[PDB]
């Protein structure tokens, strides 16, 4: 998906007709499509599939890093399954967003 | 009156956040040819998909109760 401009993304959601995937990943682009940086990962085996720790808690040291979870990956519901990614979820300094340029850059995507 | 098409986008939307509630205010769409039965408020943290409250067409304001502090 190309927006063609810098947007401060709050969420990325997907409503499925078929069952939700066992492994899915959200990617963003700072430049207008040249290089890609991961945003969020969803898998049963975060280690084996996306080389990320399973159910990793959000670190204050790096909030600009994509995190992997087994949440929202369940086969049930086989229809109508939803995956909504909150960009500022769990991020420790999200409360003081206006003064945090680190998270201001994290929400940015073209 | 008119059920041949899907209702038009509403004209305005205004929120007012409190300690544990959010006062939502709105105005119906400009087009009257397409009949409107009501309004559907969709709220939640990060995404609006968390919960859905359906109200009648006469309603113009609604306060979303039982919410988290910050």
């Amino acid at each position: 998906l190309s927006l063609g401009k810098k947007f401060e993304v709050t969420y990325v959601s997907l409503q499925f007709c078929s069952p939700r995937p066992e492994s899915m990943a959200i990617y963003k682009s700072m430049d207008y499509g040249r290089t890609w940086v991961p945003f969020q990962f969803y898998s049963t085996q975060c280690r084996k599939m996306y080389n990320r720790p399973h159910r990793a808690p959000i670190t204050k040291q790096n909030e600009q890093e994509a995190v992997c979870t087994d949440s929202h990956t369940d086969m049930r519901p086989l229809s109508g399954g939803l995956i909504a990614f909150s960009t500022l979820d769990g991020r420790p300094s999200a409360h003081d967003f206006d003064n945090s340029p680190v998270l201001q850059d994290w929400v940015t995507a073209t | 009156t008119g059920e041949t098409r899907v209702p038009e986008v509403p004209s305005s939307l205004h929120v007012r956040p409190l300690v544990t509630s959010i006062v939502v205010s709105w105005t119906p769409p400009e087009n009257q040819n397409i009949v409107v039965r009501g309004y559907a408020i969709g709220y939640g943290i990060g995404s609006p998909h968390a919960q859905t409250i359906k109200v009648d067409y006469k309603q113009r304001y609604y306060t979303i109760e039982n919410l988290d502090p910050s």
